[PDB]
């Protein structure tokens, strides 16, 4: 379960923070992932549409924080960083340095600073199943000769061939008496079969 | 450097394969890998076909490819059809955008015709008025592609140099001509002056006389 | 529609002031740079000034600095070029040239051209030709073929039209086009192809006519 996934763009060399258990400055400052952090990561190049004119300043990064990220945290926080004593009131003194200096996406360096169209696969499991899942590739069929069979969830090996008996919009199953399953509507042609 | 180094013309035949340099520098081309190429037909402004020298943008055809090893970009252009007949630039960026020197494709599509060249002296007229124009002309050539070169009895003469570049006259073939303006006492010291043009190679030479 | 309309063209004299502008429409244009490449006219390609968002980051060239301020409005997705000091050499068809969306093109590449506009820093005024008669050389080598013609030089503008023998003349006939020297005037050549045996007693005579000056001069080409 859990497909939380997020769209976004990280410059090429913070690319390996996204870790189980790793620090950096985005690990730091920006985006904390926990422990045990299992699943996918997957980044590729979003180069050359990712720089504005002079200078792409309409995206941002925290560069400082008081105390440790909690993992999953969102820090929309307009609360900028105190590096002294004195508190800041907004005026830029001496030590407040304000965090929220952002992504330097010019791409005139190496392949280094690139700009890269990251996804972070976060995955965790709660008590609901049945989620997204995979299309298992979904094989043809085959009639009049005896056959092993895979059905969504139900299963056995035998012969397939018409049938008399009919349906409702709803089921998905068939046997005759004392738990013989011998009847599948099929999932693809919505037609009725026998299993002898 | 200032200009990137192209061929002034490339003449091929139609359906197939040519090749266009882009001879640059270390600290032009063989920096980044930031080079394009640039379609500009006469009349209209100029179109890109190539970036980032493998690939191609939206819209342009698979008949534009390019190769760069070094410092020389090579544009390909298989299966030359007549849309593609106009001026080809290359541009790179490391730190600044360096043009290249021009390259018109001419798309073959009559037998090649060598250049009638007829010098003349400038008049008594004008030498009378303090003044000296010689006057080379080139006519009924094709492909359109000629490079004037101006000889005092062996030397290679740059300076006062006004050449028309190639256009149209009635019969399909191209038009020219050149002037070298000069004093008149410069034009009595020597013995003599020539107009040597150079047509895909081939080089006819007039000869005039101060007598 | 992705479209850059210039604006700003003209002609001017050296040593005066000139602005340009180019405006945007069909893509966001606070989102891309725009650039000036100029192309003299028959000539290759050359790039002028950049102009950021912010209005701190320009790059010139080296035929510019000093002298060409460009500067940009992204409320108005319009823009402005700023020229002082302009010189004949900056004669050229100018282009406000930035990137569309559609393409992964950047900013730094040139995909999304305009139209162009015409600026000339030029000081010549209408002046009338001088016509000087292109002397033969058929007094050495009569028997064959001879080329004769007359010289036309130092006019300004376009056209001037020129006829032979006023007008019967016209089997050999072939006026060319003109050069466009430093001084911003003008100089055609016409010259007509005659056999060699016929200008002991064929006067031939070339008809020059400038319209805009209102000079007709008739010039007659003798051998020497």
């Amino acid at each position: 379960t859990n497909v939380y996934a997020d769209s976004f763009v990280i410059r090429g060399d913070e690319v390996r923070q996204i870790a189980p258990g790793q620090t950096g400055k985005i690990a730091d400052y920006n985006y904390k992932l926990p422990d045990d952090f299992t699943g996918c990561v997957i980044a590729w190049n979003s180069n050359n549409l990712d720089s504005k004119v002079g200078g792409n300043y309409n995206y941002l990064y925290r560069l400082f924080r008081k105390s440790n990220l909690k993992p999953f945290e969102r820090d929309i926080s307009t609360e900028i960083y105190q590096a002294g004593s004195t508190p800041c009131n907004g005026v830029e003194g001496f030590n407040c340095y304000f965090p929220l200096q952002s992504y330097g996406f010019q791409p005139t360096n190496g392949v280094g600073y690139q700009p890269y169209r990251v996804v972070v696969l976060s995955f965790e499991l709660l008590h609901a199943p049945a989620t997204v899942c995979g299309p298992k590739k979904s094989t043809n069929l085959v009639k009049n000769k005896c056959v092993n069979f895979n059905f969504n969830g139900l299963t056995g090996t035998g012969v397939l061939t018409e049938s008399n008996k009919k349906f409702l919009p709803f089921q998905q199953f068939g046997r005759d008496i004392a738990d013989t399953t011998d009847a599948v509507r099929d999932p693809q042609t919505l037609e009725i079969l026998d299993i002898t | 450097q200032s200009v990137l180094t192209q061929p002034r013309s490339v003449s091929g035949s139609p359906g197939q394969s040519v090749t266009i340099s882009c001879t640059g520098t270390s600290s032009d081309v063989g920096a980044y890998n930031y080079v394009s190429w640039y379609q500009q037909h006469p009349g209209k402004a100029p179109k890109l076909m190539i970036y980032d020298v493998s690939a191609r943008p939206s819209g342009v055809p698979d008949r534009f490819s390019g190769s760069k090893s070094g410092n020389t970009a090579s544009l390909t252009i298989s299966g030359l059809q007549a849309e593609d007949e106009a001026d080809y630039y290359c541009c790179s960026y490391a730190g600044s955008w360096v043009f290249g020197g021009g390259t018109k494709l001419t798309v073959l599509s009559q037998p090649k015709a060598a250049p009638s060249v007829t010098l003349f002296p400038p008049s008594s007229e004008e030498l009378q008025a303090n003044k000296a124009t010689l006057v080379c002309l080139i006519s009924d050539f094709y492909p359109g592609a000629v490079t004037v070169a101006w000889k005092a009895d062996s030397s290679p003469v740059k300076a006062g140099v006004e050449t028309t570049t190639p256009s149209k006259q009635s019969n399909n073939k191209y038009a020219a001509s050149s002037y070298l303006s000069l004093t008149p006492e410069q034009w009595k010291s020597h013995r003599s002056y020539s107009c040597q043009v150079t047509h895909e190679g081939s080089t006819v030479e007039k000869t005039v006389a101060p007598t | 529609q992705v479209q850059l309309v210039e604006s700003g063209g003209g002609v001017v004299q050296p040593g005066r002031s000139l602005r340009l502008s180019c405006a945007a429409s069909g893509f966001t244009f606070s989102n891309y740079a725009i650039h000036w490449v100029r192309q003299a006219p028959g000539k290759g390609l050359e790039w002028v000034a950049v102009v950021s968002y912010d209005g701190s980051n320009k790059y010139y060239a080296e035929s510019v600095k000093g002298r060409f301020t460009i500067s940009r409005d992204n409320s108005k997705n319009t823009l402005s070029l700023q020229m002082i000091s302009l010189r004949p050499e900056d004669t050229a068809v100018y282009y406000c040239a930035s990137v569309a969306d559609t393409a992964m093109v950047p900013e730094w590449y040139f995909d999304l051209w305009g139209r162009g506009t015409l600026v000339t820093v030029s000081s010549a005024s209408t002046k009338g030709p001088s016509v000087f008669p292109l002397a033969p050389s058929s007094k050495s080598t009569s028997g064959g073929t001879a080329a004769l013609g007359c010289l036309v030089k130092d006019y300004f503008p376009e056209p001037v039209t020129v006829s032979w023998n006023s007008g019967a003349l016209t089997s050999g006939v072939h006026t060319f086009p003109a050069v466009l020297q430093s001084s911003g005037l003008y100089s055609l050549s016409s010259v007509v192809t005659v056999p060699s045996s016929s200008l002991g007693t064929q006067t031939y005579i070339c008809n020059v006519n400038h319209k805009p000056s209102n000079t007709k001069v008739d010039k007659r080409v003798e051998p020497k």
